[PDB]
């Protein structure tokens, strides 16, 4: 099969830090571009950070810039997002979803629900 | 041998005719320019597709394309259709000549034979059988209006133009400066584009319309940027140029002047970004708005310039500040695209 | 999430229904497939090159 | 509160139970029991026919049950009905929508269906007395493009769509007799049963589902694939099926064993499989690839028996005549190639 | 003549010297006495020349002795019944070789040659040359013998480094044109991807240039090698005709392609729509028709007609002579017009390129690149210029001002133009499909 289980996450006081981990399986993690997608309370999903198969090309959303660092372990088939200086606006559900096609650049995920390869996600909340 | 010898000849002939019509199809098809129109949301991408010296000549084109087909298919049908009036003979022959000629002037002589033909009971009898052979959708409409199209001062009414339309509700083929265009609207598809986006690798241009004011909302501007990068990097789409329409100019201006929602929030690199040196702001446009506008434009540009291949190009624009006409922009941008197709093909670029 | 509970419920009903079925050992399945193939293998032109003399496309 | 949690817990457990139940039946491998069997050896086909009627890229085709005529659809908006033997054109049908992602041939050869980004399945009568082929009935219930479809008979017709669902229609009534749902992505292809009792489908959720035409519910879900399943084909006896995917591997699934028996792949193939099909006996498994080639595999031993050189663009479609006397492959180069 | 021949094969001596046998020789090959005595030869030298000479003779007196010894040699050949018929049957130039042999080994030494001697009266030069090739003679003196044998074979005095020097270049050219054009045409034949309408024009080019290095160029090369036309009169006409036809077709076709690209970049929207297959083939046939009507018809009808009537009527003297009236229109039609059209065309095209680059720069904040755009034009126009320009202009130079031009310049230029046929496939067929399809035929 194909499954991605987002672990970690939870309640964190604003300014704090939280490290998201994602267990991947049912496919070769090496060939797929990986990314993190969050869903804010009662709002459509939004892309957060992506990482190329090689671990070379890495993008972040304008906001998460410098506060978020995505790192992937290929040999262990796992994805990582290190969240720092979390802000109350960061509260949302973080799914780790991988691009549909192997050996590629582009991605056509981040569809509202209705996306095959995405985790169930974790809940990250920033207390006020 | 036997009857089989005749049957082989039959399938031979049918195939011949099919080959003919297909030969007629390749010309028009290759003459057409296919465009793929798409946008993320709230871009009113249905409006651009929703919205007069050439239009007349086009109408005439349709009329002739009708009459010629009608009088031509008369004798080709199983029971060849006889004219009730043999006196229209040379008038049919005439129509059997002019058909398929470039830049036809439609002289005052033509309308006489055509109208008189549409008067012939046998011809009409042929049209009532149109369901069996292939004829253009709008025929009887323009064929009844011939005398009206005759007038030198003829000025087609809106209602008369609506029939000149080609098609699926999303599909549009429109005529501009005597150059055929066939657009497709994907709004009738769900938001997972990876499968159907492959459908156009032959598309001359992908019209991509994204709201400039969406940088706030979710940050749908970053989503649009993502969709763009993906389109630009796709293996099947690597050769396709993206004509970019940045929409909601006015809304962007409003949001920017207000100040509550700052681009640098969702685009920190903006704070270090200054308006381009060649910037040509429009009258009554705060330098701040111009700066933001150009920052977005450049945000879509940096991706197009990232490849460095030069197989395709991205032509940005600003629109929806006021409706006006973007058809001409699209046109010119396509012309450029193809010019650079030939240019690059020759290593002249 | 209330719109989601319908999906979770229905999906649990699906896995629930297709979870209970009669499955046969893979060896039997594959053995049977192999049997079918080794049976109809004489009926399969693509398997044995057709002599151009007797070939309908040649 | 916390109901959804219990639900997902029961769902996870169920998944585990099915996983294990399958792992139990796994006592052997199709590769193991075919090890002794004499191979097919390397044997290659040739191109007996090249059919050029098409201005644009061909998106799909189908063989007539008569084994002679064949239907093909192209992005140029044309639908061409050919005659393999005489390489002639029996029919040319102009489509309304230039973009067509599929077509099918009725078992009686009387009707022909198409569909595409128009989200509509157009049925055309070939038997028309009054004249040429005109649209007989167009069925639109679909919120997405029409990926695939097949005739059960001249009355009711099954289709699959990017709408995420498959549907069985009734042409005469023009409405949907039944609707199949539960795919998590675009449904790219489907395959009927020899008896049309039930039919499978591949989709973009990387899983193929087996449905029932009468019940309208999914009996079994097979997942071996890493990426979207582009095409799916039934095994001649009806007890198994093959799937091509973007993972660049074809997979065989057995219904009674409820699991993937075997994988056909190569270290030199990174490109997805556009289409697949078996041979008369079912010993050979044919798959078209984005690479422009066409790989002929051994449905038993797992080794590629041969390949088809060919079209200079990606092969869109592939089929084998009902009498298994010939193979046909459409591509993005507008050319159809018939092989023997 | 034989004076030069023996002068090279022997050498000149104005003072008494010693030959290979140690006897006393002077002048050219002339042996005064075989006596060991030093003053014994001087005596015969004095009785021969008629002077008191101390063993030094004048430059011209050696030539006197030469005409003498040669006369005597011919006499020996005539009195000798074995060499008489053989000498009788042969032409002057070969007779020189015979006399050279009678010079080296003597009439008898040449009489021991009965085989080859028979092959001389049977007019088979090569086989004879093979028999002569194996002898104690050839073995003793391979160089001289070789030159002589060759003098027998071809029947000329040619026996420099220039013959092979030009032969090799002509071989490289004849090879390039053929391999190249054949490769292009057959490549378009066995590959379905190259069937593109635009490619048909370049196919015409390929055909035009193929006949170039097949009939025209090889025959021209052989023509420069033999220093005369062996092909006959009627066929000299045929050959000249095919020449002009190939030239016209080549240049014209290049112009046509130029028009194709001008149409492509200029009116892109009208490109695919207006230009069709029937239209394209019609352009090809037009090119070849006008090319033939300006070459074959005019030439075969004697429309381009003292030296002239002489070489014309002469079967084997194939030399190009053209009246001013034919050269003006012939050149203007075959070269100049296409040249102008091309100039204006590729000019406007370059304008377009510059424009597009400008717009790009306006949209790209990311003059070195312009060069990449200029170079392709530089070679595409350059190769067509350097090759046929110096020639076709020199035509009007020979027409306008007479006796201002060398006859070497004409031929040289003409060949330079010929090479363009070989350059075409390299400066044209670079297309992506063309390349793959090309190397797939090369294994
Ligand atoms: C026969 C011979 C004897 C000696 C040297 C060369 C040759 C061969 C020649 C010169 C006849 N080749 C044809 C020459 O390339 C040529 C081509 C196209 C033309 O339009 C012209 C043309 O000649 C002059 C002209 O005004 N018209």
């Amino acid at each position: 099969q194909v499954q991605l289980q987002e672990s970690g996450g939870g309640l964190v006081q604003p300014g704090g830090s939280l490290r998201l981990s994602c267990a991947a399986s049912g496919f070769t993690f090496s060939n797929y571009k990986m990314n993190w997608v969050r869903q804010a309370p009662g709002k459509g999903l939004e892309w957060v950070s992506d990482i190329s198969q090689s671990g070379a090309s890495i993008s972040y959303t304008g906001s998460v810039k410098g506060r978020f660092t995505i790192s992937r372990d290929n040999a262990k088939n796992t994805l990582y997002l290190q969240m720092n200086s979390l802000k109350p606006e960061d509260t949302a559900v973080y799914y780790c979803a991988r691009c549909p096609a192997p050996f590629t650049r582009d991605c056509f995920d981040v569809t509202s629900t209705t996306y095959a390869y995405r985790g169930q996600g974790t809940q990250v909340t920033v207390s006020s | 041998t036997e009857d089989q010898r005749n049957e082989e000849k039959a399938q031979r002939e049918a195939n011949k005719k099919i080959e003919k019509q297909l030969q007629k199809d390749k010309q028009v098809y290759r003459a057409t320019h296919r465009l793929l129109l798409l946008g993320a949301g709230e871009s009113g991408k249905s409006t651009i597709v929703k919205q007069k010296a050439t239009k007349v000549q086009d109408i005439k084109n349709n009329l002739k394309e009708a009459i010629e087909t009608i009088v031509a298919a008369m004798s080709n049908l199983v029971p060849p259709v006889e004219l009730a009036n043999p006196e229209n003979q040379f008038r049919v022959d005439y129509i059997l000549s002019v058909m398929n000629v470039p830049d036809f002037d439609f002289p005052p002589e033509f309308y006489e034979h055509a109208k008189a033909l549409w008067e012939d009971e046998g011809v009409r009898a042929c049209y009532e059988r149109s369901n069996e052979y292939q004829l253009i959708d709008c025929a009887q409409y323009f064929l009844d209006k011939i005398d009206v199209i005759k007038q030198d001062d003829y000025v087609p009414s809106d209602q008369d133009l609506l029939r000149c339309r080609v098609s699926g509700i999303f599909e549009t083929k429109f005529q501009v400066d005597k150059v055929n265009f066939h657009m497709f609207d994907v709004g009738g598809q769900r938001d997972e584009r990876r499968k159907w986006i492959q459908c156009f690798n032959d598309v001359t241009a992908i019209i991509f319309v994204v709201a400039s004011s969406s940088y706030n909302m979710t940050n749908r501007l970053q989503e649009a940027l993502n969709l763009f990068k993906s389109i630009w990097n796709n293996r099947w789409l690597r050769t396709i140029s993206v004509i970019l329409f940045l929409n909601k100019q006015d809304l962007l201006a409003e949001k920017v002047l207000a100040g509550k929602s700052k681009i640098e929030d969702y685009f920190p690199e903006f704070a270090r970004y200054t308006t381009p040196e060649d910037a040509t702001p429009e009258p009554g446009e705060d330098p701040r708005v111009t700066r933001a506008k150009y920052f977005i434009r450049d945000e879509f540009l940096r991706i197009s310039t990232a490849s460095g291949d030069g197989r395709h190009y991205c032509y940005p624009h600003f629109t929806c500040a006021v409706d006006t006409e973007n058809i001409r922009r699209v046109f010119n941008d396509c012309r450029d695209i193809i010019q650079r197709m030939h240019l690059r093909q020759y290593e002249l670029l | 999430n209330t719109a989601s509970i319908a999906q979770a419920r229905k999906l649990v009903e699906q896995l629930k229904m297709e979870a209970n079925i009669d499955r046969i050992k893979v060896s039997k399945a594959a053995a049977d497939l192999m049997a079918y193939c080794e049976a109809h293998a004489k009926e399969d032109p693509l398997l044995t090159p057709v002599p151009a003399s007797e070939n309908p496309f040649r | 509160q916390s109901e959804l949690d219990q639900l997902r817990q029961e769902a996870e457990q169920l998944k585990n139970q099915i996983r294990d139940a399958r792992k139990a039946c796994a006592d052997a491998t199709l590769s193991q029991i075919t090890n002794n069997i004499d191979p097919v050896g390397r044997i290659q086909m040739r191109t007996r026919r090249t059919l050029r009627g098409h201005l644009a890229k061909i998106y799909a085709m189908h063989w007539g049950t008569d084994s002679r005529l064949l239907v093909s659809a192209s992005q140029d908006g044309k639908l061409i009905i050919w005659d393999s033997y005489t390489t002639n054109k029996v029919h040319a049908i102009p489509l309304r929508s230039s973009w067509v992602m599929t077509c099918a041939y009725a078992p009686s050869g009387n009707y022909v269906a198409c569909g595409g980004l128009d989200n509509i399945c157009s049925i055309y009568n070939l038997k028309t007395r009054e004249g040429n082929v005109r649209v007989s009935r167009e069925l639109a219930g679909h919120t997405g493009y029409l990926s695939c479809c097949r005739f059960l008979d001249d009355n009711q017709i099954v289709t699959s769509s990017g709408d995420t669902t498959c549907a069985l229609w009734d042409i005469e009534t023009g409405q949907q007799t039944t609707t199949f749902t539960g795919h998590t992505g675009d449904v790219m292809s489907l395959s009927l049963a020899p008896d049309t009792r039930l039919f499978v489908s591949g989709a973009c959720d990387a899983s193929a589902k087996l449905w029932d035409v009468r019940e309208g519910m999914c009996r079994q879900t097979f997942t071996g694939h890493e990426s979207d399943i582009n095409a799916i084909c039934f095994f001649p006896n009806g007890n198994a099926f093959a799937t091509g995917s973007d993972d660049a591997t074809c997979r065989l699934f057995d219904l009674r064993a409820d699991q993937e028996l075997m994988t056909y792949s190569h270290d030199n193939i990174i490109c997805g499989i556009t289409s697949v099909s078996f041979s008369k006996s079912g010993r050979l498994l044919l798959a078209g690839y984005d690479d422009f080639n066409c790989n002929v595999w051994d449905a038993l031993k797992a080794d590629r028996a041969g390949v088809l050189a060919g079209h200079d663009n990606r092969v869109s479609c592939l089929g084998v005549t009902d009498d298994g006397m010939a193979v046909a492959t459409g591509s993005w180069d507008s050319f159809l190639k018939i092989w023997n | 003549n034989i004076f030069e021949m023996l002068r090279i094969d022997e050498g000149l001596r104005l003072k008494i010297y010693k030959d290979t046998e140690g006897y006393y020789t002077i002048g050219i090959g002339h042996l005064l006495t075989k006596s060991p005595s030093l003053n014994a030869a001087k005596s015969e030298l004095d009785k021969a020349i008629g002077r008191n000479t101390n063993g030094v003779i004048t430059k011209d007196e050696a030539e006197k002795l030469f005409n003498q010894d040669v006369d005597a040699a011919v006499r020996g050949i005539l009195r000798n019944a074995k060499l008489k018929p053989v000498y009788d049957s042969l032409d002057a130039v070969r007779r020189a070789a015979l006399i050279n042999m009678v010079f080296q080994m003597g009439e008898t030494g040449v009489a021991g040659f009965t085989n080859s001697l028979r092959m001389l009266q049977q007019k088979r030069w090569d086989e004879a040359a093979v028999n002569l090739a194996k002898s104690r003679w050839y073995n003793q003196t391979p160089n001289r013998a070789k030159r002589v044998i060759t003098t027998f074979r071809t029947g000329t005095w040619d026996a420099e480094v220039w013959v092979v020097g030009m032969g090799i270049v002509m071989s490289l050219i004849v090879l390039a044109i053929v391999f190249g054009n054949v490769l292009v045409i057959t490549a378009i034949a066995k590959f379905e991807r190259l069937q593109t309408v635009t490619n048909y024009f370049i196919t015409s080019l390929a055909c035009a240039d193929l006949v170039m290095g097949l009939a025209v160029v090889p025959f021209g090369a052989a023509h420069i090698l033999t220093k005369t036309w062996t092909f006959g009169n009627f066929w000299c006409e045929f050959w000249t005709s095919i020449d002009v036809l190939c030239v016209t077709a080549s240049i014209e076709t290049l112009c046509v392609i130029a028009v194709d690209r001008y149409f492509a970049i200029t009116s892109p929207f009208k490109y695919q729509s207006l230009l069709t297959k029937n239209k394209a083939r019609v352009i090809i046939l037009m090119v070849w028709i006008v090319s033939g009507l300006t070459s074959f018809l005019p030439i075969q009808m004697h429309w381009y007609r003292q030296e002239a009537i002489n070489c014309y009527a002469e079967e084997t003297c194939c030399d190009f002579f053209t009246n001013q009236a034919y050269a003006i229109a012939s050149s203007i039609v075959s070269f100049y017009v296409p040249l102008v059209i091309m100039v204006f065309v590729y000019s406007r095209v370059f304008q377009e390129a510059k424009r597009q680059l400008q717009k790009i720069d306006k949209s790209e904040g990311r003059c070195l690149k312009e060069h990449k755009a200029l170079k392709t034009l530089g070679i595409i126009m350059g190769t067509f210029t350097l090759c046929w320009l110096p020639f076709f202009i020199v035509n009007i130079v020979h027409v306008i001002q007479d006796n201002l031009i060398r006859k070497e310049v004409y031929i040289l230029l003409n060949w330079i133009g010929y090479v363009n046929s070989g350059f075409n496939p390299l400066i044209y067929c670079r297309s992506p499909d063309f390349r793959i399809a090309f190397q797939e035929l090369l294994c």
